[PDB]
RNA sequence: AACGAUAAAAGAAGUGAGAAUCUUCUUCGCCGUAAGGACAAGGGUUCCUGGGGAAGGGUCGUCCGCCCAGGGAAAGUCGGGACCUAAGGUGAGGCCGAACGGCGCAGCCGAUGGACAGCAGGUCAAGAUUCCUGCACCGAUCAUGUGGAGUGAUGGAGGGACGCAUUACGCUAUCCAAUGCCAAGCUAUGGCUAUGCUGGUUGGUACGCUCAAGGGCGAUCGGGUCAGAAAAUCUACCGGUCACAUGCCUCAGACGUAUCGGGAGCUUCCUCGGAAGCGAAGUUGGAAACGCGACGGUGCCAAGAAAAGCUUCUAAACGUUGAAACAUGAUUGCCCGUACCGCAAACCGACACAGGUGUCCGAGUGUCAAUGCACUAAGGCGCGCGAGAGAACCCUCGUUAAGGAACUUUGCAAUCUCACCCCGUAACUUCGGAAGAAGGGGUCCCCACGCUUCGCGUGGGGCGCAGUGAAUAGGCCCAGGCGACUGUUUACCAAAAUCACAGCACUCUGCCAACACGAACAGUGGACGUAUAGGGUGUGACGCCUGCCCGGUGCCGGAAGGUCAAGUGGAGCGGUGCAAGCUGCGAAAUGAAGCCCCGGUGAACGGCGGCCGUAACUAUAACGGUCCUAAGGUAGCGAAAUUCCUUGUCGGGUAAGUUCCGACCUGCACGAAAGGCGUAACGAUCUGGGCGCUGUCUCAACGAGGGACUCGGUGAAAUUGAAUUGGCUGUAAAGAUGCGGCCUACCCGUAGCAGGACGAAAAGACCCCGUGGAGCUUUACUAUAGUCUGGCAUUGGGAU
RNA sequence: CCCCCGUGACAGGGGGCGGAGGACCGAACCGGUGCCUGCUGAAACAGUCUCGGAUGAGUUGUGUUUAGGAGUGAAAAGCU
RNA sequence: GAAACGAUGACUGAAUCCGCGCGGACCACCGCGCAAGGCUAAAUACUCCCAGUGACCGAUAGCGCAUAGUACCGUGAGGG
């Protein structure tokens, strides 16, 4: 489920580790293994836009086509469930009966070797490419596009499930994992099931290092900084605030709606993530 | 302890040189505004 | 004053105008995971020869890294380019932007990497996988042949192609042993006369049915069109079929044989010492890599660059009587870099400077091992002032009678302790730990005996004060405060209680995501991530927990109404000309967000408090406690990092305790994620006590080394009105050597002291002043990026 | 992983074997904990002795990117 | 400010002769004028350079220089 550790070192107690005992051990396919360099958070101007990014371990991209519509109407069989360091989830290896291999995202349960399909003409099985309209009411799914062909941008993190509330017009209502209700153009695609990994959410990190190894340079209380540096700075003691909680940029954190008030999305969200 | 100036030929040239100084406007400007002061030392290319 | 580390020098010989310093010789002293050797970066002729001596050299110099002149550096195979790509930099068209310009796909530049054909020896005063000798390899073009029909890209696939840690067998380097083999001479000073002493003991290439651990490894037929634009002997899926052990395959390496070298020395000539010829052996045994066999095995989560060369298919295309492939001969071999210094006197430090500088090699003995310590080898030095003295004082070090923390701000400093083995080891605990707790005992030499060795246990003997005998080598414990922890921090006065952290919590964010850089509808990070994600904020393991106040501020939500800008609408007012008329001004209603207003919200901002009376002179050590704002402290803590009164009161320890520990509660002024209270472990943190040890101390002494002092050599500094510069009392702008009076005092210097010269150093950094400045702050003022918002333009048809 | 020992509602306990770790002692390397010396230094920040990490958040070479109300900062207004 | 006029950024974009524009709000009168198309020597400014002069300097003057942007400092711009 998760490996644990006897307390032989101080930090080797709470520490916890994944269960990769179901990972088809394999060096990911060569003609699918692009090269990701890291970006300190600096952009093409060399200034840290994102903030607090740094190093960790060398990583590579595995192309994971999300629009299965490039090969729907035929099926492939699962070949392996290797380990991507860039995703919160696990990924799986597709052997299309007609030669071409691909990589797709791996869902919850889907045992190594199950032969899965793609096309509107597909059984609600785990791992099928299926349009959202042909999906049963109340069914469990992930990997949802905001338009046909675009690419699956919904339900991708570990153990996530967008849930078909049901059809309507040509826009199917949907339950986002955040707790939101979204209209989706029924010619949008889907992949049946929960994401899996699932266990992820729970692995205790355990020590500084473990943060570093995923490349998350140490985070910083502005309450450390000085006036010159950032808002909450100054003081003579472990000091409070003296103003309302606020980002470095002074635009309040803690209870301040930040979404842009006018938008085109505003007539596709029937409810709010509350 | 250890000092400010640790020479690096490639650095020196790729930093202060002539292809470099001409690559930018303000370096053209540095150039001719040097020339006027009768520099023999035009540029670290001329070392 | 200083001559730049306390690694150390002597005598002889020589040269010269002159020598402690330069050159020979013989010793001595220091380095030896270096203070040796080889590179890179940097420097630039510092290299070698011959010469010079003004200045550079911390003295001297006849000498030099300085001066002069002349020489020296050689590559198809090393390194870079003629090949490749990473980050990054670029970049026609392309996307933007007051200008200059900012972006940006392909392509191109870009080594720190990929790729890649040569090794062994010899020698100039000075080069060396270059030159020379010996034997190789690679590409290129031609020719005689085997030719005798296919060649195989600007696209396809394969391959190149990669992490950390641990580890099995084989082996090389390379080092040790010896009555192995070869060579050399000798008898020392009592002995040894060799079974002693010293030295050397295989490098390349070629073959060879010789030995070999290790390592990679399948194959062929067919189907599917729909996979690689298409093609397709290929590559990928599906299926069938094939003697599991394997053989197929490779050969690090060793053994043999041969050949080319090299080899201790030996000889011969001879000119501050070299030129030239010659040449023996080639053994058994053991150790052993971070190297090779290798892209081996296993385990692990943090999941490990790209591209060309390369290998395979096909497209066009010209060929299919000259297509590839091959053997051999010819022939060809571009471009820069190669000297020398390169852990330093030659680079960076202004210096021939106790600093800084990246990778490799880095022998032996002793030592559990080792790049550790002592001593050494090869090699490299004795650090470019010397000599004597043997006072104060100063630095670094030894020893110490009696005592043993009496020192003191504090055991600061310094001693103790010290390795390996064997016995043994506490509260407390998160069951890992504390822990090397504590505390003991052993350790050397010989003989016998056993055992798995170099090795070790056992038994008996031996010696000295002592046997990790020299060097490298933990003092320990009890009890608190703070943080949990490993980490981080103020380059050059603060290393912690800071900060980070794993953990938890509030919110924000549904993708052209928020958020952030931005001439800007560019492009970028966020992210090739997707709510188990991303941002921001706060607390800071873990454990039991985290209460009371929504009135003010903030925030979320609400809508009746109060409202509010431009714009819409203009009744009415007036200026004017005779005038149609032009026009100045401008009211109603309507009208955006936002504020007023209603409620919700604390792991948002915050809040969780005022007071009552005492005999006397306008007063001091003390009182028990009812309690106005929205509420007025729940747990736990409490004289604390918080305590005013203050050395609070009590207890412990002490002979004696403002400190410390426990309790007490009257908390000036603790309190729950600005966390509350705990807690094992961790700590160059902080605080008190102990044991041990000690010159920290009583109280200092003797000794040593480097200074200080003397002599010969070179010779600074900050300061400086000018001085021919006493003391006491007094006076003076109030601290007098200079004025008064009185005392005292012959001229000069040397080593020493630090009272004075309000001593030197920086126009005081505290304080006041300046309608001086800069940083920072907010509900001080004003704008303003940004951002919300109505109208207007992009901006269109229609249905009701 | 592998054996024997254990069955009160109980994860367990011994032995083998294994090689884990912001484990430990400790050179190189990285850092500056205390004292003294140095303060017209040997050096515009160091020397000796002592001390901290020493497979990790480690150390370092090379090419390269970000800058002035700007960068960068495990936060000192430090560093540029 | 009574704000004429030109001038443009965004919205609007009239008359062409019995017409258009101005005369410092605005109106009549009465005057000066031809927007929406272009070129144009001359006088004027400067002085790296050439020459002539001087109640300008003569070696701390005079340019920074009797010459040198060199020596020297600076990673650089730059100082000199
Ligand atoms: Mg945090
Ligand atoms: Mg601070
Ligand atoms: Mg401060
Ligand atoms: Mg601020
Ligand atoms: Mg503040
Ligand atoms: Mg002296
Ligand atoms: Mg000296
Ligand atoms: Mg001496
Ligand atoms: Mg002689
Ligand atoms: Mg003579
Ligand atoms: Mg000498
Ligand atoms: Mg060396
Ligand atoms: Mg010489
Ligand atoms: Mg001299
Ligand atoms: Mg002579
Ligand atoms: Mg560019
Ligand atoms: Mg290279
Ligand atoms: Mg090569
Ligand atoms: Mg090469
Ligand atoms: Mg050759
Ligand atoms: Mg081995
Ligand atoms: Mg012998
Ligand atoms: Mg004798
Ligand atoms: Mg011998
Ligand atoms: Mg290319
Ligand atoms: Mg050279
Ligand atoms: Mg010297
Ligand atoms: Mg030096
Ligand atoms: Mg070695
Ligand atoms: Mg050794
Ligand atoms: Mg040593
Ligand atoms: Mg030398
Ligand atoms: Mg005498
Ligand atoms: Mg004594
Ligand atoms: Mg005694
Ligand atoms: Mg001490
Ligand atoms: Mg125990
Ligand atoms: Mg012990
Ligand atoms: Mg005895
Ligand atoms: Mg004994
Ligand atoms: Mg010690
Ligand atoms: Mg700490
Ligand atoms: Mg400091
Ligand atoms: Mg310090
Ligand atoms: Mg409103
Ligand atoms: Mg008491
Ligand atoms: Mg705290
Ligand atoms: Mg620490
Ligand atoms: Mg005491
Ligand atoms: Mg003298
Ligand atoms: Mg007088
Ligand atoms: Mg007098
Ligand atoms: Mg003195
Ligand atoms: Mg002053
Ligand atoms: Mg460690
Ligand atoms: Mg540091
Ligand atoms: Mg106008
Ligand atoms: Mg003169
Ligand atoms: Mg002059």
């Amino acid at each position: 489920a998760v490996k644990k550790y006897k307390p032989y070192t101080p930090s080797r107690r709470q520490m916890t580790t994944a269960d990769f005992s179901g990972l088809a051990k394999k060096r990911p396919e060569k003609a699918l293994t692009e090269a990701l360099p890291k970006t300190g958070g600096r952009n093409n101007r060399g200034r840290i836009t994102s903030r607090f990014i740094g190093g960790g371990h060398k990583r590579l991209y595995r192309i994971i086509d999300f629009k299965r519509r490039d090969k729907s109407g035929v099926n492939a069989k699962v070949a392996a469930i290797e380990y991507d360091p860039n995703r919160s989830a696990r990924i799986a290896l597709l052997h299309y009966a007609d030669g071409e291999k691909r990589y797709i995202l791996a869902p919850e349960g889907l045992t190594v070797g199950a032969t899965v399909n793609a096309g509107p003409e597909a059984e609600p099985k785990l791992g099928n490419a299926l349009p959202l309209r042909f999906v049963p009411v109340g069914a469990v799914v992930h990997a949802l596009e905001l338009v046909p062909g675009k690419g699956a941008q919904l339900a991708r993190s570990a153990g996530t499930s967008v849930q078909v509330q049901g059809k309507e017009s040509d826009y199917v209502i949907v339950r986002l994992p955040s707790g939101e209700l979204r209209r989706v153009h029924s010619e949008c695609y889907a992949t049946i099931g929960a994401v899996g990994n699932a266990e992820h959410k729970n692995i205790v990190l355990g020590k500084a290092g473990r943060s570093r190894w995923l490349g998350r340079k140490p985070h910083q209380r502005g309450s450390a900084m000085n006036p010159v540096d950032h808002p909450h700075g100054g003081g003579e003691g472990r000091t409070g605030a003296g103003r309302v909680p606020v980002t470095p940029w002074g635009k309040p954190t803690k209870g301040l709606k930040t979404r842009r008030k006018r938008k085109t999305s505003d007539r596709f969200l029937v409810t709010r993530r509350k | 302890m250890k000092r400010t100036y640790q020479p690096n030929n490639r650095k020196r040239a790729k930093t202060h040189g002539f292809r470099a100084r001409m690559k930018t406007k303000s370096g053209r400007n540095i150039l001719a505004r040097r020339r006027a002061k009768g520099r023999h030392q035009l540029t670290v290319s001329d070392e």
